DNA sequence: CTAGATCACATTTTAGGAAAAAAG
DNA sequence: CTTTTTTCCTAAAATGTGAT
DNA sequence: CTAGATCACATTTTAGGAAAAAAG
DNA sequence: CTTTTTTCCTAAAATGTGAT
């Protein structure tokens, strides 16, 4: 497992824009998150090229990425 | 942070080149190596009829024009051409061996990055040599999706590239690389839909 | 006289390697660098099949199992096969690197060796890519007048090669080898009797 | 031109067993030797492999080779 | 159908797309699923991000678009 | 021909091929381009360097082996 | 024997930028 | 107000076609 | 359209080492 | 005498063949 991926999406420090995106996409837990595709979210309302990449460079400093694989969730 | 590599861009001239102009032309002088700071290109080389071949892509992170930097009135081996817009670092080969001189790690992350080009090429030798084109091709689109700019995909990586293109990295016509994409289509092994393809099962 | 590779082969093991016999074999864990003191190798890969592939030959002078001395637990890239009879001197990675810390020199020597391989590997592609058969081979025979073992001859430089060799070379069947090899000789480009082919006009 | 190419082909040191041969083929200057090729030497009596390699490795000392195109000779 | 008599606000559209359809005179979720979607491009201030959010939320709910239905109203 | 009556001395070949062709019965030239390569090669103590100096040497002056001559001797 | 290349042009698809709509 | 998303547009590039 | 691959086997050609001949 | 060249030998490897 890893202890990072079951604080809130909100440890993040993401802009308004971001975070009302996903609290309105029920991602709650950094964990839901980096299992969405990034195909997946930029269907998602009010998130263009900017927030999405706002999204992949702070998962990108703290070793994370989209897309990634995981087992036994919750 | 990185503390060699910071330290050599300290000693280069930054330079913006806008997409799709040239970097290098094949035949020209060697006396620069490049460096790239963000963005990507394509090293290309061509036959004498003028048709292309894109030998690489390159990214961040990636060192350019190196290999004229060993023996002295070397010419360069290949167009290397701006896919993107990039951002280069430049030094000259006469002060980029001053450098060396004094702190060879940097020799070590060139040649470093120098091995792995002579692995990555060599295959694709084996390639052209064991390989048809549907082979080549259901290849190059699993080395595509291993690039940075390729996006996660819920049913697997999704790309952005043109058929023409693809013909060029396999070497063989567009109309041919085509009429495979609509095969491997079929074969529920990938998603074509203009230059979006989706490659199943990676990831 | 030369200095720095004195000084390297004296931190070296040497050892024989009969003709015939394989010093790598693709896919074996790499910790071991060559360098060939005496000799010529010829360094191949394969498909799945079986069939080979002749990517180059290598020389007195030249380094080998270079490549997975960069990253950590690499494999190697290829078989690599001792043409004639060999001797190799030896030396772990872990004890090369040893060296570059001491003198950087022996690093270049090899970066060097590096960068014209990939050079000359490149251009393999291109020949794959944008030749024929007639023109691979052609381009081959004018190659392998290149090589040291070449004897010099009255009409051009003379080679011992079989069809069945050339064929792997430029990635063919050796019954097609034969054919073209009788072509160029109508068109009075060289003259070949037995393993024996005179490349007419290099010298 | 060159200076070295006009000595007597003795100034190499060879042996007896070369020395007899070039001498009973007409090679008396170091020009005359470089110029020869080397299938066209093998073919000459009484000089094999070991000879014809001391021969040419006696010139690679020297800078030199077989085969080598020469202009205004003599 | 029951479903095809509810107001498209039942949907949770965003605001881009709720504005669209109630500029195009399109109340119950049974005239949408009529209309056409070459129909819908081209209506103002709808785009492929908008069709596709429509496209996606139907979809989850059974429907689509270009249904062909009978006795309408 | 004037040179075809020559002995094979006139030629001056090696130790070795002098040798063999003294044991064979050659003793003119006129015998010798009469004689064909295979049936040379079969001959005790001639080789390859051998057989190539004679074809060499007969070259040098104009004739060669298996050349078909009349009233012989 | 078969895999691929080949031809020109009507049609499809893209790049990317101004401008409008919506969110912050 | 400002910033980001999303629409909406066309020259130009990319594409399929299918018998030999 | 064409360049190349393909098939098995009778025939050709080579590697290389003992031994003989000749030169040193 | 010794050393180098040259002969001379066969298992095994290399080769051509040519219509589809
Ligand atoms: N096979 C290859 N793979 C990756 N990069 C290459 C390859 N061949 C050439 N290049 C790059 O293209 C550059 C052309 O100029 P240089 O010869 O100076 O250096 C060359 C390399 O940096
Ligand atoms: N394209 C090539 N040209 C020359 N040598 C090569 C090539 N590819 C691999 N090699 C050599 O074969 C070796 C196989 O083992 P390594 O990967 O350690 O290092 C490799 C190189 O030394
Ligand atoms: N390339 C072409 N040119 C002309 N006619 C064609 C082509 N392809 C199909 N047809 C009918
Ligand atoms: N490879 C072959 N097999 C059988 N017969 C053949 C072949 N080549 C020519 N003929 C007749």
């Amino acid at each position: 497992f890893d202890p990072i991926l079951l604080r809130p999406v909100d440890d993040l420090e993401l802009t308004v824009r971001s975070a009302n995106c996903l609290k309105a996409e029920a991602i709650h837990y950094i964990g839901d998150l980096v299992q969405r595709t990034e195909v997946e979210l930029l269907k998602t309302p009010n998130l263009g090229k900017k927030s999405l990449t706002e999204i992949k460079d702070v998962l990108a400093s703290r070793g994370l990425s989209l897309g990634m694989r995981l087992e036994n969730w919750p | 942070t990185d503390p060699t590599l910071e330290w050599f861009l300290s000693h280069c001239h930054i330079h913006k080149y806008p997409s799709k102009s040239t970097l290098i032309h094949q035949g020209e002088k060697a006396e620069t190596l490049y460096y790239i700071v963000k963005g990507s290109v394509a090293v290309l080389i061509k036959d004498e009829e003028g048709k292309e071949m894109i030998l690489s892509y390159l990214n961040q992170g990636d060192f350019i024009g190196e290999l004229g930097l060993f023996e002295e009135g070397q010419e360069r081996s290949a167009w290397v051409r701006a896919k993107t817009a990039c951002e280069v670092a430049e030094i000259s080969y006469k002060k980029f061996r001053q450098l060396i001189q004094v702190n060879p790690d940097i020799l070590m992350r060139l040649s470093a990055q120098m091995a792995r080009r002579l692995q990555v090429t060599s295959e694709k030798v084996g390639n052209l040599a064991f390989l048809d084109v549907t082979g080549r091709i259901a290849q190059t689109l699993l080395n595509l999706a291993k690039q940075p700019d390729a996006m996660t995909h819920p049913d697997g990586m999704q790309i952005k590239i043109t058929r023409q293109e693809i013909g060029q990295i396999v070497g063989c016509s567009r109309e041919t690389v085509g009429r495979i994409l609509k095969m491997l289509e079929d074969q529920n092994l990938i998603s074509a839909h203009g230059k979006t393809i989706v490659v199943y099962g990676t990831r």
